[PDB]
Order: C-alpha cells, then structure tokens, then sequence
C-alpha cells in the first residue's frame, strides 16, 4: 500500500527528464489514492443454533455480497492484503459441508479484489498508455460481473436460488476472473509497462489456443489493451511524430540537439537521435523492430522541413493471433517511407547537386 | 406539491413557499408528506424561483431613482430571456399531469439549465440597482458581462444587449 | 397523491386546529370563471365585486392547489 | 433500520443532499451511516462526495468573473455534465414506485468513473487559468483509457474553444480583447510614436498552452501584431495550426 | 476427474493440446453440476 | 489445436510450440544450407493415431 507511492514517483521522474517539450506531465490528486472507498475493496444471530437450510440462505446472501467486494455478516474479507493474495475468513462454527463449499466458491472473490486493485493502481498516468487500456478493458468485464450478480440478487429475492445453483452459475465467470487475476499478478510482478505488457498478453494468448473460453477473453483484452501502443506505432510508422508522452514506446527520442545543432557533427538524426529500447519491444515485432525505427526515422526528417508527408492510405492495425499480417503492414509502410525520404531528399534538399558543388 | 411548486417557481408563492423580504420562497416546515431532506433540494430549487420574483418585480416597476428609456428596453429584453423559462415550466406540468410517480428530481434536472443563466444575470441587475447606471452606460454593464465565459449567460446577455443596441440604432439614426 | 394538494391537513392537525369551510370548486371551473371575467361580465361567484373593486372571493379551495397560491394567482387575475 | 430506508436515503447522496440516516457528520470525510449493508453504503456515497467537489466548485467559480473567459467555460462544461448525471438520477426516483441491483452497484458504476475523472480535473486545474488551465485539460488526454480520453477530449474542445477563439480572432479579426491575463500575449499602452512596433506587444511565458510550441507562439504574436498595426496606424489542433497559422503568416506579412 | 484438472491447469508443462483436453473435460463437468442443481431443486426427489 | 498446428504448419509455414507437442520437431542452431538435411525431424512419438506414417511423411 505505502510501497507503491515510491514506484509511481520514480517512474514519473524518468518521463519528466526524458521529455521536456511536453511539460507538466499529469498527475491525479492525492485523495484519488488516499480515499479507500473509491477503490473496490475495503444483531448478528449466532449461526450455530439455526437449522441447516436457513444457514444455506444466510451464507448465500453473504456470498452474493462478497462477489462485489463488500464484506458479509458471516464471511469477512481479511484485511492483510499482504503480497497480493487476498484471503477470506468464514465463520468458524458452520456445517463442514457448507464451509468447504464456501471455500470452493470464495476464489472468485480473491480474484475480484486483486482485479479491481490492479485497475485502480494501474490506471494512474505514470504506468503508461498500454497499462491504462489493460485496466480500462478489464473494467468492462468487471461491469459485466456486476450485471451477473445483480441478476443473481433478483433470483435470490424470489427465494429460488441455492448455494448449489450458485456454484453452477458462477463457473463461467470464475474462469474469466482467474484469467484476469493471474494475468494482473504477472503484469504487476514483472513491473512490465509499454510493450513488456504487450508481450505478456501475446504469450498468455498462445498459452490457451484450444480452450476458446479463455482465448476469446485474452484476445479481446489484447485487442483493447493494444489500442494505445498501436496508436503510438501507427503514428510512428505513418508519421514522424512520437508523442509517447511517457517512455513506453520501443523507439525513443534522445535530446542530442543540445550538442549537435549546426553541423550536427554526430549525424544524430541517423546515429543517436531516434534510438531503440530493448526491454520495451512488443516481441511479436522483434522481427521487424529495426525496420520500424528506420521506418519512422525516415519520416521525421521530412516532417522537420515542413513538407507535408502522409501515407496514401493509413491502415489501422489490430492485435492478431496465429496470423502475422502486421508484418506485411509494417513492410508496406516501410517501402513507402523509404520512397518518401529518398525522394524528398533527392528533390527538395536535392543532394546530387550539393555533392557535385562540393 | 408538484403543482404548488410548479407555480411557486412562477410568481405565485403559496403557503408552503412563504415569501419574505430578507430571503424569498424558503419553505421552512416539518412535513410528514415530504421526505425530511427534500426541503434542502427544495431550497436549492427555490433559489431559482426567488430570482424569478426578483426579475418580475424589476420589470414591473419600470416599463429621483432609476429612470429612462433604456430601463424600458433592458426590461423588455429581460422578458424575452425569461420566456423559455416560462414555457419550460408549462412543459414540466404537462408531463407531471400524466406520469403519477415522477418526483421532484425531474424538476431539478429539467430546471438545472436555469441555474446558470439566472444567478449571473442577477449580478447584472443588482449592479444596475446598487449603482445608478441609468443612461447609456447600461450598455456598458451588459457588454462587460457579455464577454462572460459561461455560454448560457453569454448568449442570454447577448439577447438582452441587442435590444439596447436596437434602441441606440434609432436614437443615433434619428440624429444622423 | 399529488392531485390532492392541501386536501390532507395533517400538518395543521399536528397542533389542535379547526378546519375552515371552503367551497371546493373545480380547477377547470376556475378557468371558465376567469374567462368570463376577462370578457365583459359581472356578478361571478368567483371574483366578487363590492364597490367597483373586483376582489377574489374570500373562501375558494381546489384539489391540486393550496389556498394561498390560489389566492395569489386569482388576485393577480383580479387586478387585470 | 431496514435496507428500504437506506435505498430511499442513498438516492439523495448522489445529488449531495444529506440523507435521513446518512449524513456528512465529519465535514471533510465522506458520509457515515448513523453491517455489510453499511459497507455497501460508503462505496455508493463516494459519488455524492465527488459530486460535492464538482458542484461546489462550479457554483462559486461560475459567479467569479475574475477566473476568466477560460475557466468560466470549464465550469460551464462541468455543469452540463452534471445535468446528464441528474437525468439518470431522475429515472432512479421514478423507478422507486425492486430497485436494489446490489443497491445500484451496476447503475452507478458508469457515472462513477465519469465523476472520478472530473473530480481529478478540477484539482489538477486548481490555481491555474487561461492557457494554463487548457494545458491541464490537454495534459489529462494522455491516458490509454478510451472512455476517459473520450470524455476529457470533449471537455477540451469546449474549454479551449475560448482559447482558440482568442487565437482565431487575434489572427484573423485583428484585435485582442482580454481583460484578465487570458492569453500568451501582453499588450502595454505607451506613446509609441516611432517605437510603435518594437515594444507594444510582448510574449507572456506563463500562459502559452502546453499543446503549442514556443515557435508557434512567437509566430502568432508576429501575425496578430501585423494585423493590429495595419488597423491602428495604417494532435495540438489536429495538426491544423502548422497549416493555418503559417498561411496567415505569409499572407499577413506580405500584405502588411 | 477434478483432481486431475485442478493439478494440470496449475502447470503450463501439461501441454497446449493438453490444456485443450482439460478445458474440454470441464465442459462435460459443468453439465454434471447442472444436473446436480436440478437434483437439489427437486429435493422439496428419491 | 493439433489440426490448427497442422493448418498453419502447411498453408503458411510455422512451427510454434514451446512444448513437445507437434510431430515435427525442428532443431535450432541451423542458419545454413542444412535446414533441408537437418533442422526438421518427424518425432515418431507425437504422431497422432488418426494419421499413418505415409500421411505424416508428406506433412513434414
């Protein structure tokens, strides 16, 4: 809890010193993190003395509350939250059968509390555009889980639901929640951000190829969580622009202008101005990685002289599994980029006559 | 309640929404029928009605103190800015007549666009009263707030101001 | 019910209180009274005139209207 | 204290009116009920507290003409959004004559993110104004989150519409009319006989909005200055600044 | 059946087509639970 | 999965299995002309029962 506050600031400084053209990189107010209610998670009859089938109705009521993260009268969410593994405490004096079924139903609650915490802590600006959309598309599935538990509340109001029927109804969303929570655990544990949290979403999507109950989940999550990175890459390949407000994109722009600003002795535009990062490559694109840097680096230096450069057709790019069509799209952009710059330099800035007159 | 209020928001205060000089249309009673806290909602809403009586008084006395033809033109404009606030109180009653469950909060929502036009026109009117801006300087106090920044009251004061120019383009068209 | 405003006098009954007799005319009839008054007509049961001063009748009540607001609007028509 | 009472009370915290059995007993902290049910109540009432921030800020800042042309429109947009939040709230009232979807945990969820984001915007824009406030708004459209980026980037269109109106008037129209420091240019009156053009108009440096380059600010100053001298003596913008401003520059200069 | 699927899913070394088998082995266990739900529903069924 | 491996192993050309599943098992450390003669082996343990040897010799 307290230990995250450091990590956020330590990341923020790197982006601040990296990028000075874009100033006052945003932050959320302190209470956005301090207030505990904004995040998802935070007269009692003695249960011993009742009949059994009323204990069932009681525990079912408490569990229908637990599914949304809010505590129950007979079952409590333990407040430790050490490491990341949420734990729950059922009342000690219950029927052994019901207690064990409550334990077998409980993992979706531990896999909801961590899932919401991931969405709050990794939706601050500092963690980067990709880690934002991962939480922002995990958040839709959180909403749909809430839809489901609302329908279960209606059925329970009509006295027509039991713990055994609950067990069946929560199976499809138990798999959803387990995939989301393990994926969030891995993303947070690896401190992965940018394309490191676009590689992990590719590898976990290979991990389940025939399941197709979790594969559609992961393919949808990566479709939604790769809209940020690909929008950076889509601009990078078809335009010289690197917004990349935070140091997330694989390509980076070093400020070597401070040294090289007349003769540009360093040949910095093609030596060390636009350089590559190793750990922030998506790793479905390592095959094309160098070509992308070349691709957009060729676009910058015609975007620099004011001659408007635009691709004939800008094709939007979406994450895909089993089918490397992004590869041919990068090549289709690369060859036009090479024509773009070589032609621009050979008609504007027309290099042959310069070389002759040198 | 939902007709007493859809008339108290208009000129006619009623017993529930007692009028007073120091403060206007503050219902102050413990009622079993209304929910305990609905008075607070009603207080926030009665700010709008109170303002409406204040403009209506101001248009009444015009059209030693303040006088002129411009106070006979600004008030005519202040009728027109309030016309969509009358029609929008008719429509509320038309809906409430049929729907029997609809509550006060729809009145709140529907008459929430009129909690930006009114409060920032009220400062214009109190300026015109506290400072005796009687003559041609009325155009100044309208054009100085017409720059604004809040679009509801930037177009409201524009409707007000154009009428004053309508007077000034006949005073300075008879002259020229 | 919101069509029976001030028909319930529970607020008044919170203290001991005597209710006053009132005619209980219909709201629709009130517009008819106003319309003939706004045209040339005298001796209407609403808007009783006394010395050439048309004045709202002292006791008129309606279902979905309280006495005071009804008095206020009716006086405002009677001024015209 | 049955749950039916809590539903009827909680349907007013969202408006921000203290309920019967729910109140802002501690003035700064959120509403506290006077068990599992209680714990549901707080998460639902945080919308009311965020509403208190947004509303209480746009009542007061809307009556303050010192805040400026930019900032009064910011409060405008905040209030137009609170309007749409009240459209939902009215429907909830009508649906009371069950309506406990975990007590609205589903209904409120979508407004709750649209409330967190604006409650963050007002206090990232606290102290700032003009181009600086528009800069803060442009700062908050740097989240991958599509729903939040969509909300903020309509707020920015309204908020920076005055800013770009100054820009598209101080270029095209000829004159600059800001009474407060609402723009990145700072005219100074002086005699200005033969020293006219050198010093009347100067680039202020606190009010250039963050989605503009210093070169762009300097060049727009030169345009506005040319077009005003001509009368008195003679995605930043979807990357449309660099196309429009330079065209105006070329024409204005050669024409001056 | 459920001990096997509870241990296999906890090991990526189990195999990719293996995991396809262990997720096909759950489709035929959910319907078993559905039948159990019906069995419970008719209890107030011998 | 085994008829998707064999459907991207054929029409497009790909052998992606971090685990020992598909019947072909390519050998790395071959960037030379020896891809044809080495680098591919029909592992005779992972050949599925519903195809015979002559069927799988063609597939490799």
């Amino acid at each position: 809890l307290q230990q995250s506050l450091e990590l956020k600031r330590k990341m923020l400084r790197d982006k601040q010193n990296k990028k000075n053209s874009g100033q006052h990189l945003p932050i959320f107010p302190a209470w956005v993190y301090e207030r505990p209610a904004l995040i998802g998670d935070f007269t009692a009859l003695p249960i011993g003395t009742l009949p059994l089938a009323s204990q069932e109705s009681a525990v079912v009521e408490d569990l229908l509350y637990v599914l949304v993260g809010v505590d129950g009268r007979y079952v409590s969410a333990q407040p430790l939250a050490g490491r990341q593994s949420r734990t729950f405490l059922v009342d000690p004096n219950l029927d052994l059968s019901i207690r064990e079924l409550v334990h077998r139903i409980l993992p979706v609650a531990a896999s909801y509390s961590a899932v919401t915490r991931f969405i709050e802590e990794k939706s601050s600006f500092e963690y980067g555009q990709v880690n934002h959309a991962l939480a922002a598309a995990m958040r839709t599935l959180v909403k749909e889980h809430l839809i489901l538990v609302s329908q279960l509340e209606q059925l329970h109001r009509q006295g027509l639901l039991s713990l055994q029927k609950l067990w069946f109804y929560i199976q499809p969303a138990m798999r959803t929640m387990d995939i989301l929570a393990s994926l969030a655990t891995s993303v947070d544990k690896g401190e992965c951000l940018g394309g490191s949290t676009l590689s992990l979403l590719h590898d976990r999507s290979f991990s389940y190829t025939g399941d197709s109950q979790a594969q559609e989940l992961c393919l949808y999550l990566t479709k939604a969580a790769s809209a940020p990175y690909f929008e950076v890459l889509e601009k990078w390949i078809y335009r010289g622009i690197i917004h990349d407000p935070y140091s997330e994109f694989m390509v980076e722009e070093h400020e070597l202008r401070k040294e090289r600003i007349q003769e540009d002795y360093n040949d910095k535009y093609w030596d060390q101005r636009y350089t590559i990062v190793q750990q922030q490559i998506p790793s479905f694109l390592q095959k094309m990685a160098d070509k992308i840097l070349s691709t957009g680096k060729y676009l910058n230096v015609v975007r620099e002289c004011g001659h408007d450069v635009t691709c004939p057709v800008a094709k939007e790019i979406i994450y895909t599994l089993k089918e490397r069509a992004y590869v041919e799209q990068i090549e289709k952009a690369f060859n036009y980029a090479s024509k773009v710059l070589l032609d621009f330099l050979m008609e504007e800035k027309e290099l042959v006559a310069h070389l002759r007159s040198i | 309640m939902i007709h007493e209020l859809l008339l108290a928001l208009s000129g006619y205060p009623g017993s529930i929404f007692t009028w007073n000089k120091r403060s206007g249309l503050q219902v102050s009673q413990d009622f079993p029928f209304l929910h305990p806290s609905e008075t607070s909602v009603l207080n926030r809403l009665c700010r709008l009605g109170t303002d409406y009586i204040r403009f209506t008084e101001f248009i009444e006395q015009y059209t030693g103190g303040l006088h002129g033809i411009y106070l006979r033109a600004f008030c005519t404009g202040l009728d027109s800015v309030l016309q969509p606030y009358r029609q929008a109180l008719l429509d509320l009653e038309q809906e409430f007549l049929g729907d029997p469950h609809l509550s006060i909060s729809h009145v709140n929502y529907f008459l929430d666009q009129f909690q930006l036009l009114f409060p920032s026109v009220m400062v214009v009117v109190e300026q015109i009263k506290s400072q005796k801006i009687h003559g041609c300087q009325i155009l100044e106090t309208v054009y100085k707030h017409s720059c604004g920044g809040l679009p509801p009251v930037r177009s409201a004061l524009e409707k007000i101001l154009a009428v004053c120019h309508g007077v000034m383009y006949k005073q300075l068209s008879a002259w020229m | 019910n919101l069509a029976a405003v001030w028909d319930q006098h529970l607020y008044s009954s919170d203290p001991l209180y005597v209710p006053d007799d009132r005619v209980l005319v219909t709201e629709t009839q009130v517009i008819r009274e106003t319309l003939w008054l706004l045209s040339g007509v005298k001796k209407l049961f609403i808007f009783q005139l006394i010395d050439g001063k048309v004045t709202v009748r002292n006791n008129i009540i309606v279902t979905h209207l309280t006495h005071s607001c009804l008095r206020s609007v009716l006086e405002q028509i009677a001024a015209y | 204290i049955t749950e039916a009472a809590l539903v009827r009370d909680i349907l007013y915290v969202f408006q921000g009116i203290d309920g019967k059995n729910i109140k802002m007993n501690n003035t700064e902290n959120c509403y506290k009920v006077e068990r599992s049910l209680r714990d549901t109540a707080v998460r639902l009432s945080e919308l009311g507290w965020l509403h208190n921030k947004i509303r209480r800020y746009t009542d007061q800042r809307s009556l303050d003409r010192s805040f400026g042309l930019v900032g009064q429109s910011f409060c405008a947009a905040l209030h137009q959004e609170l309007r749409e939040y009240y459209r939902l709230l009215s429907v909830l009232h009508s649906q009371l004559q069950s309506l406990t979807l975990r007590r609205l945990l589903v209904w409120t969820y979508d407004p709750k993110i649209r409330l967190k984001t604006l409650a963050a915007l007002v206090d990232h824009c606290q102290g700032r104004k003009g181009g600086e406030l528009a800069s803060a708004v442009h700062a908050y459209t740097k989240t991958g989150d599509p729903y939040m980026r969509s909300l903020v980037q309509h707020i920015l269109s309204l908020v920076s519409h005055p800013v770009l109106s100054f820009l598209y008037r101080w270029i095209y129209d000829g004159e600059l009319e800001d009474t407060y420091h609402e723009f990145f240019v700072a005219s100074d009156p002086t005699v200005k006989t033969d020293r006219l053009w050198h010093d009347k108009y100067t680039l202020r440096k606190s009010m250039i909005p963050s989605f503009m380059t210093m070169d762009q600010s300097r060049k727009v100053l030169l345009i506005g200055k040319s077009i005003n001298f001509l009368h008195q003596v003679c995605t930043d913008l979807e990357n449309a600044f660099q196309g429009k401003i330079d065209a105006a520059y070329f024409e204005t200069s050669k024409y001056l």
